[PDB]
Parts: C-alpha cells; sequence; structure tokens
C-alpha cells in the first residue's frame, strides 16, 4: 500500500 | 513582546525539552479534511514528502 | 517578513500536530545534549559584542 | 529480456531539430513568462487593426454630424471639435467582437471659466467612459449609441 | 584530458534531466553564480547531431533550453516544483505508452 | 455587400496562405533534416534500449526505473565520483 | 559526523527488498552515519544466531519500535543495564527508504525561532536604513475635488437614466 | 502488435506454470486451465501468421526513400508556387478593398 | 564512507565563464569509449546483437523468420508436453534439468527470432511515413488550388453584379 | 505462494485471457523463394517499388485475411480464430500516432 | 540484405497534436487549437495602448 508516488497516487 | 514572552515561558521550571523525541506513527496518501482544517489550510493529506520537510 | 511568518507558521503547525496523537508521537527518550566544549561562554560573549 | 519498440519518431525529432515536442508544455506556461512583441510587430499589428477599422467603419453607419476619424495606426480617434472626444476600437473577429472606448476626453475646455484646470472631475469622466463602453459592448449600433 | 572532459560533461548533462538534482543545485545556490550560466551556455554544444549521438537519456536537452530563460533558475528552488515537473514527465511517458496500447486494444475489442 | 464578401475572401486567403507558410517552415526544417537512416535506427535503439523512450509494459506509480539516472547510478557515475 | 541530526543516508538496491524483517539489516548496511560498529547487533552478526541474546548480553541494541508495512519503519536505540531494564537513547525514523534522526522537541524549536527572528532582524535593519526622519517634515522615507462635483454627479446620474448601460 | 506478441508468449509460458502449480497444490480448474492455454496458443499462432516476409527494406528501401526525397522537393516547389499565386491574389484584393474604403471615406 | 548525491563539475566551469573571452571550445567528438552513468556505452555497435554471442543457435542461416517462429512455437508446446512426460516417469531424472534449460533456450530462440523479423517495424514504416507526408502536402496544395478558384469565381460574380446593376 | 483460492484462481483466468484476446483467420502465406534483394537479385526493380506503393502485396504492404477484407499495416485487424464469441485483436503494426 | 546502404532520407516533424497539460489518473488534454486567423487578434490583445 502507499509505495512512494512518482506519479500521484490514483 | 512575543519573543521575550516565548523565551520567558521556555525558561520557567518547564519539562526538559531535549528529552522528548518526535516520532511519526502512520502516513496515508489519503485525502484528509480534518488536518487541513486543523492546521488552517497548510499541510493537508500527511504524505511522504511532508515528514522530511517539516 | 513573509518568510519569517512562514517559518513561524510551520513551527506552530508541528506544535499543533503534537498537541494531539494524530499521526505523531512525543516519547521522551531519556537522552542528554552533552556539549564537549566551553561553547556557551564564548558564544554569549561574541553575541553580546556584535 | 522483453525488448520494447523501435521508438518510431522520437529519434528523428532529436536529430532533425531539438525542441522536444513531447511531454507537457505547462512547464513553460506556468514557469516562464512570454516575451513582449518589438516595435516592428507593433506597427504591423496596428496596420492590420487599421484595415479592420476601415472595414468596420465602411460597414457601420458613422454619424454624419462630424465623425472626424483618423486611423492613428491603432485608434479611430472619433473626435468632435465641440465637446466630446472618444477612441473606439475592436478586439478581434469582425462578426461579433465588441468595441473598446479606451479614451473619453471632454473637448469643452474654456479658458474664461476653467483657469488652469479641466471642466469636470476625472472620476465622472471615467464613469461615463465605462457606462458608454458597457453600452457599446452589446454589439447593437455602438457607433451611434 | 579532453576525454575526461567529454565524459564528465556527458554525465553532467544526462544528470541534469533529473528534477531532484536540479532542485539540489538550485537550493545549494549554484545557479545564482554568473559562472554557471556561462557553463550552461557552453553546454549547448550537445544540440549538434554528432554530440547528440552519444546521449543515452535525451530528455535533458529540452530541459537545458529552459535553464537559459533566466526565470527557470530563479524559481525551482521549491520542492513542489520538482514534484510537479517529475509528475508531468512520468505522466507523459507512461500515459502516452499505456494509453496508446489500451486505446487500441479497447477499440479493437469494442468494434468487434 | 461586395466589400463584405471581399473581406471574407481575404480572411479565407489569409488562413490558407498562413497554413501554406507553416508547411514551408516544416519544409525548411525538413531540408536540413535529411540524414542517414541507419543512424536513425541506431539512435532509436540507443534511446529505446532502456526505459526512456517507451514506458515499460508493467510500470505503475512506484518504480526504480526512472526517466533519469536514479541515485545509485549517480553514486557510481563519473560526474561527482571524479569531482571528489 | 558534524551533526547527526543533519545527515541522511540511503541505498537503492535495499529499497525494493525492504520488509519488517529487513529494517534492522538496512540500518546495519554499515557505512551508515546513524548506526555504529559498537552496537551489539553487529557483535551478534560477527558471532552467530539472533534470539533472546539481546536480553542475555545487555547493551546497545537497536530495535524496531513501530512499523508501517510500505515505508514507515521507526528504530530505537536502547542501552540495557540488565534484563527487564531498558534505557532509551535516541530514535531514528526511516521514511521512504530515507533515514533521519528524530529531532528533539526543543533543538528543533530553538533553530526554528532563530531563523524566524533573524529574518525579522534583517528586515528591521533594512527598514531603519530606508527611513530618513528629520526635525523638519514628518519623516521623508527615501531609500482632490474642486467641490463642483455634486452637479457633475447629478449630470452623471441623469445620463445614466437617459442612456442605460447595456451589457 | 509486437508488445502484444511478447506478452502473449509470456502468458503462454505462465499458463504452464500456473497449471502445474495448481496440480501440485478440481476438475473445472483443469478444464479452464487447458481451455485458456489452448486459446492463448491459438492466438499466438494467428498473431505470428500476421508477420511480414522480408522485402526491399533497403534495395527497395533506398530506392523508395530517394524517390520520396525527389518528390518531396518537387512538391515543396509546387506548393510554394501555389502559395505565391495565392499571396499575389490576396495582395490584389487587399489593395482593391483599401482603395474602395479610402474612396468611400473621402466622400 | 559517506558520499553525497553527485556535485556539479567543479574541475571545469571556472574556465567556461572566463572573462567572456578566450573560452574553452566544445570538447571533440570522442569516437571511441566513454563512461556515461556506469556503463561504458562505447560507439560503433549494431542494433540486435547476434544470439551466437552468449548462447547456442538452433536455427540455420535461411532464417525465414515467419516459418522458424512457427516451428519454435511448436517446439515449445511439444517440449512442455515432454517435461510433463519426465514427470510421469522419473521426476529426479537429469532429463528434467535438460528439459528446463532447453525450454528456456527454445523460448529464448523465439525471443531472438521475434527481434529478427521486427525490422519492417522501423525502416519500412519510415517508408510509409514519408509517403503519407508527401500525400498530405499534395492534399494541402489541392485545397489551396480549389480555394483560389472559389475566390476568383466569387470576385467575378460580385464584379458582374456591380456593373450589371449599374 | 499457496494461492489456489477459487477467487484468486478466477482472477488469473480473466487477466490472462484479456491480454491474449467459421474461421475469419488470415489467408495462409506460403514459401517466399525470391526475396527482393538476396533471393531474386532484383534489387531496385521499378515494378517492385511501384507495387509496394499502390498495389496490394500480400505480405510487404498488408495482411489479406479471409472474407476478402484487406487490412493495411496502419489499420487494426479484428479476427475470431476460436469458434467462440470472443475475438482476437491484432493492434496496428506501425501505429504512427 | 547484408551491407545496408543508408541514403538521404528526409522526415517531417511529427507535430500533428500537442499535449499542453497532462492531468493525473489519465485524462489527456489537447489545449493547442492550432489556429492563426484568431491568433492575430490574440496577439493584438498583447499589443499596448497606454
Amino acid at each position: 500500500s502507499y509505495s512512494p508516488t512518482s506519479p500521484s497516487y490514483s | 513582546q512575543l519573543n521575550t514572552l516565548n523565551k520567558v515561558l521556555k525558561h520557567e521550571k518547564t519539562p526538559l525539552f531535549r528529552n522528548q523525541v518526535i516520532i511519526p506513527l502512520v502516513l496515508s496518501p489519503d485525502r484528509d479534511e480534518d488536518l487541513m482544517r486543523q492546521t488552517e489550510g497548510r499541510v493537508p493529506v500527511f504524505s511522504h514528502e511532508v515528514v522530511p520537510d517539516h | 517578513l513573509r518568510s519569517a511568518l512562514t517559518e513561524m507558521c510551520v513551527l506552530y503547525d508541528v506544535l499543533s500536530i503534537v498537541r494531539d496523537k494524530k499521526f505523531m508521537t512525543l516519547d521522551p527518550v531519556s537522552q542528554d545534549a552533552l556539549p564537549p566544549k566551553q561553547n556557551p561562554q564564548t558564544l554569549q560573549l561574541i553575541s553580546k559584542k556584535k | 529480456a522483453r525488448l520494447p519498440s523501435f521508438a518510431i519518431p522520437y529519434a528523428i525529432d532529436v536529430l532533425t531539430t531539438g525542441s522536444y515536442p513531447r511531454l507537457p508544455t505547462c512547464i513553460r506556461d506556468k514557469i516562464i513568462p512570454p516575451d513582449p512583441i518589438t516595435k516592428i510587430e507593433k506597427q504591423a499589428t496596428l496596420h492590420q487593426l487599421n484595415q479592420i477599422l476601415r472595414h468596420r467603419l465602411v460597414t457601420t453607419d458613422l454619424p454624419p454630424q462630424l465623425a472626424n476619424l483618423t486611423v492613428a495606426n491603432g485608434r479611430v480617434k472619433f473626435r468632435v471639435e465641440g465637446e466630446f472626444e472618444a477612441t473606439l476600437t475592436v478586439m478581434g473577429d469582425d462578426p461579433d467582437v465588441p468595441w473598446r472606448l479606451l479614451k473619453l476626453e471632454i473637448l469643452v475646455e474654456d479658458k474664461e471659466t476653467g483657469d488652469g484646470r479641466a471642466l469636470v472631475h476625472s472620476m465622472q469622466i471615467s464613469f461615463i467612459h465605462q457606462l458608454v463602453q458597457s453600452r457599446l459592448f452589446a454589439d447593437e449600433k455602438p457607433l451611434q449609441d | 584530458g579532453n576525454r575526461l572532459r567529454f565524459q564528465l560533461e556527458l554525465e553532467f548533462v544526462q544528470c541534469l534531466a533529473n528534477p531532484n538534482y536540479l532542485n539540489f543545485l538550485a537550493q545549494r545556490g549554484y545557479f545564482k553564480d554568473k559562472a554557471f550560466v556561462n557553463y550552461l551556455k557552453y553546454l549547448l554544444y550537445w544540440k549538434d547531431p554528432e554530440y547528440a549521438k552519444y546521449l543515452k537519456y535525451p530528455q535533458c536537452l529540452h530541459m537545458l533550453e529552459l535553464l537559459q530563460y533566466e526565470h527557470f533558475r530563479k524559481e525551482l528552488v521549491n520542492a513542489q516544483c520538482a514534484k510537479f515537473i517529475d509528475e508531468q514527465q512520468i505522466l507523459h511517458w507512461q500515459h502516452y505508452s499505456r494509453k496508446r496500447m489500451r486505446l487500441q486494444q479497447a477499440l479493437a475489442e469494442q468494434q468487434q | 455587400q461586395l466589400q463584405k464578401q471581399l473581406k471574407e475572401a481575404e480572411q479565407i486567403l489569409a488562413t490558407a496562405v498562413y497554413q501554406a507558410k507553416e508547411k514551408l517552415k516544416s519544409i525548411e526544417k525538413a531540408r536540413k533534416g535529411a540524414i542517414s537512416s541507419e543512424e536513425i535506427i541506431k539512435y532509436a535503439h540507443r534511446i529505446s534500449a532502456s526505459n526512456a523512450v517507451c514506458a515499460p509494459l508493467t510500470w505503475v506509480p512506484g518504480d526504480p526505473r526512472r526517466p533519469y539516472p536514479t541515485d545509485l547510478e549517480m553514486r557510481s557515475g563519473l560526474l561527482g565520483q571524479m569531482n571528489n | 559526523r558534524d551533526n547527526l541530526l543533519g545527515i541522511s543516508w540511503v541505498d537503492s538496491s535495499w529499497i525494493p527488498i525492504l520488509n519488517s524483517g529487513s529494517v534492522l539489516d538496512y540500518f546495519s548496511e554499515r557505512s551508515n552515519p546513524f548506526y555504529d560498529r559498537t552496537c551489539n547487533n553487529e557483535v551478534v552478526k560477527m558471532q552467530r544466531l539472533t534470539l533472546e541474546h539481546l536480553n542475555q548480553m545487555v547493551g546497545i541494541e537497536y530495535i524496531l519500535l513501530h512499523a508501517q508495512e510500505p515505508i514507515l519503519f521507526i528504530i530505537r536505540k536502547q542501552q540495557r543495564q540488565s534484563p527487564a531494564q531498558v534505557i532509551p537513547l535516541a530514535d531514528y525514523y526511516i521514511i521512504a527508504g530515507v533515514i533521519y534522526q528524530a529531532p528533539d522537541l526543543g533543538s528543533v524549536i530553538n533553530s526554528r525561532v532563530l531563523t524566524a527572528v533573524h529574518g525579522i532582524q534583517s528586515a528591521f535593519d533594512e527598514a531603519m536604513s530606508y527611513c530618513r526622519y528629520h526635525p523638519s517634515k514628518g519623516y521623508w522615507w527615501h531609500f482632490s475635488s474642486i467641490f463642483q462635483r455634486q452637479r457633475v454627479d447629478a449630470l452623471l446620474l441623469d445620463l445614466r437614466q437617459k442612456f442605460p448601460p447595456k451589457f | 502488435r509486437l508488445t502484444q506478441l511478447q506478452d502473449a508468449v509470456n502468458s503462454l509460458a505462465d499458463q504452464f506454470c500456473n497449471a502445474i502449480g495448481v496440480l501440485q497444490q478440481t476438475e473445472e480448474y483443469a478444464q479452464l486451465f487447458a481451455a485458456l492455454i489452448a486459446r492463448t496458443a491459438k492466438d499466438i499462432d494467428v498473431l505470428i501468421d500476421s508477420l511480414p516476409s522480408e522485402e526491399s527494406t533497403a534495395a527497395l528501401q533506398a530506392a523508395s526513400l530517394y524517390k520520396l526525397e525527389e518528390e518531396n522537393h518537387e512538391a515543396a516547389t509546387c506548393l510554394e508556387d501555389v502559395v505565391y499565386r495565392g499571396d499575389m491574389l490576396l495582395e490584389k484584393i487587399q489593395s482593391a478593398l483599401a482603395d474602395i474604403a479610402q474612396s468611400q471615406l473621402k466622400t | 564512507l559517506l558520499p553525497p548525491p553527485m556535485q556539479y563539475i567543479k574541475e571545469y566551469t571556472d574556465e567556461n565563464i572566463q572573462e567572456g573571452l578566450a573560452p574553452k571550445p566544445p570538447p571533440p567528438i570522442k569516437d571511441s569509449y566513454m563512461m556515461f552513468g556506469n556503463q561504458f556505452q562505447c560507439d560503433d555497435l549494431i542494433i540486435r546483437p547476434l544470439e551466437s554471442q552468449g548462447i547456442e543457435r538452433l536455427h540455420p542461416m535461411q532464417f525465414d523468420h515467419k516459418k522458424e517462429l512457427r516451428k519454435l512455437n511448436m517446439s515449445i508446446l511439444i517440449n512442455f508436453l515432454d517435461l510433463l512426460d519426465i514427470l510421469i516417469r522419473s521426476p529426479g531424472s537429469i532429463k528434467r534439468e535438460e528439459k528446463l534449460e532447453d525450454l528456456k533456450l527454445l523460448f529464448v530462440h523465439v525471443h531472438h527470432l521475434i527481434n529478427e523479423y521486427r525490422p519492417h517495424q522501423a525502416r519500412e514504416t519510415l517508408r510509409v511515413m514519408m509517403e503519407v507526408q508527401k500525400r498530405q502536402r499534395l492534399e494541402t496544395a489541392e485545397r489551396f488550388q480549389k480555394h483560389l478558384e472559389r475566390v476568383i469565381e466569387m470576385i467575378q460574380n460580385c464584379l458582374a453584379s456591380l456593373p450589371d446593376d449599374l | 505462494l499457496s494461492r489456489n483460492e477459487i477467487i484468486q484462481s478466477y482472477l488469473s483466468r480473466q487477466s490472462s485471457l484479456l491480454s491474449s484476446s467459421a474461421r475469419q483467420l488470415h489467408v495462409l502465406v506460403p514459401q517466399s523463394p525470391p526475396t527482393d534483394l538476396p533471393g531474386l537479385t532484383r534489387e531496385v526493380t521499378q515494378d517492385d517499388l511501384d507495387r509496394i506503393q499502390a498495389s496490394q502485396w500480400p505480405g510487404v504492404n498488408g495482411c489479406q485475411d479471409t472474407q476478402g477484407n484487406w487490412y493495411d499495416w496502419t489499420q487494426c485487424i479484428s479476427l475470431d480464430p476460436h469458434g467462440d464469441d470472443g475475438r482476437l485483436n491484432i493492434l496496428p503494426y506501425v501505429c504512427l500516432d | 540484405m547484408s551491407g545496408v546502404r543508408a541514403v538521404r532520407i528526409s522526415i517531417e516533424s511529427a507535430c500533428e497534436k500537442q499535449v499542453h497539460e497532462v492531468g493525473l489518473d489519465g485524462t489527456e488534454t489537447y489545449l493547442p487549437p492550432l489556429s492563426m486567423s484568431q491568433n492575430l487578434a490574440r496577439l493584438a490583445q498583447r499589443i499596448d495602448f497606454s
């Protein structure tokens, strides 16, 4: 869950 | 006035502040409408960037 | 002045986030800021001087 | 070991020119402000506006009372030599663009009554200006109105 | 030697394509020096095809041009800037690829 | 009426020749553009051999494969290693 | 080694292979400013087996305190005098595979107040130089209506009523 | 197309893996596994059947690109000539309209 | 020890500003070995390296990609069936290990072969690309030609109506 | 790695089938004995260049299919190889935007 | 076949549509309207007056 977000979290 | 008051408060038989250590429990990229209200608009949705930054 | 206000506000935000246990902590790890020098005296002197 | 694609035109774009036409431009639009046009451009745009104003005037029924008009390379300069002076202009396409009053100088300037002054408060001049401008913005018969 | 110069310059230009490194340099104050803008102006030799032939990561070149506008370096000191630029970059990349693929597949499946 | 029709025709001509000038601009870029095809193939293979030109098949929001040289590749990268 | 609070250490390979079991290993990668060879986890690795040995040999034992599965993994440094006796030394928190040291509630506030007031003081000095007060004049800071306007306003309202605004 | 072919080959190979895994780990599972594997195999076959036999790609590729360069040059010349004609016509009509407007305003 | 994220070149840079005069020139096109990132990435190389370097080749030089890819697809299904056969008879037979290695080899041969008939996807598509651009230029020229005729006809009709009304 | 839940297994079938997918199948193309450059040594033959540009060449310029519909490289072919409602979908080979 | 001969092949820039802005969760945006007839008035807006 919540991996570091390069593109924003969907 | 504000600076003198702050220094005075920090040095009047108050707990030792170097003792305590601030640790974050949970980070969720979820939208939060309560932290946005509580911090008066700045720092919404406690993400990953915000803990190294603050 | 804007920048000073922003730093003040950030500190206040962190303090308000410690005000509660919401996504935060306050465990007091029994430590001791040990300064191995006479930093205090010198610091005070120079500061007062300038 | 799954190999991707031949890349199609990405390789060609870098070799032929350099201005990356991929990703988002919002970078430049939000971070870099646009550079202003030079005087050469100014004169050409004002000449195009002169042609557009000529067309709008020959289409519009200019009042026969006076209608002293000079293109002034950017402004029709509608001027009565009597007590009024206005500068109407258009903003774009001839079918439906509104007008822009811009200037509302009052010509009634007596040296026997008003010495070292105008004849009416500037604030009232700007009020009449905005009123007549909103009235012409209706694309009814602005020249006459 | 000139070989080490070429290699270090290639590595630096390929590294400039990273918004994190750009924000690093902007915060550390390297952009404010009038020496770095001249170094950037000299670095424009990569636009030639003979030099662009050795560029593995091509996303840098366009970015380099922005660095010459003199308003890109005054900003970008913020971390939100790097956030937004990397967001748009990765979004363009992944969405272009996977959206072309998914659009083709979905249209082929729906038309049948 | 004649004047109005003439103005409309003028606008049409303008747009048409503006598009023609855009095509001429493309042709001027294209003239300098002609180059070896093999070279284009090699450059496409170079930029496309890694995850740079095309997003990977399975690339979700969370990948070490970045559009830039990461940070471990930078740590062994000539740049700062030789500056040190 | 200048200021442990102002250092951050990371490594990409260990980043995807990170799990509640491996957090101590990531802190242990060595060449990490926060952790030290003196810690006994290191001695345990040099020897063999990691079990209740931290309660047997009591000393410097870095132990995970709180854990969120994806990123958040907090580590605490303890100094044990004996079994069932724990003394907390410090806390190092790992966010997104980036290790920081938990700031003291008070060192952070001291630095924070210092920066804000230093900014206020620079602004004040600049404003004082901007000022050019004199015995004559209020304070040079270097560094109407002709009243015939009521009739003009009446005429304005009259032309408003006569020529109505048309949006 | 080619990425789809690679993904289909990988899914075919995985088919083997998931089937065997399930086995080691009832009848409907084996039925659906066999049906899915056969379907993806037939899909890989019909996708390969859509490949191209090599042709010119050089000999014809080089000849075609040279002809295309020549024709691009001649088409650029023709289109710029057409734009020249259109620009002359627009200049003429603009001069006419300007003269008409001036004559109307001079009245 | 503890190296930071990499710094900007400091060795050069000071020379490039200079006094705005006598600057260092662009470094020459080192047509040999370089060190971008960590890989050497030396110049003068092909696009699809032959499978002969690093692995066995089970396919002859005729290489009719379409026919060999179809054979390799068959070999892979038949080899899977044989791997199931090793499971019937002896799971611990060496043949399982040989079967697994060869199955990978057959799949790798398919992967090499898919790369092998891929070339139309670039240069032949480039050929269609240029033809499409030429066709678009011709279409725009035709639209201008038609637009010009329509404008000339409009001018002629309007002019007749002026003197016809006269 | 245990998996094998009816739900977990059912997800596998849908995902695998989606990526992969009366004959309506492409016309069989046989041996190609004369290749344009090495096989027939007819390099730069003008008829071949004319044929590729406008004529229908079964494998150089397109895929014939059955039912007679002709699909060029840029176009996407929808075909139904299995005797089922689900139809295989060959996306465009060139995909030039 | 072997020994491919590269010829002078000219290719036109593939600028048929540009993605001015890219939003999150997909949703492509084609802001560029590719116009000039109105761009003249758009630039006339930039022109000064004062």
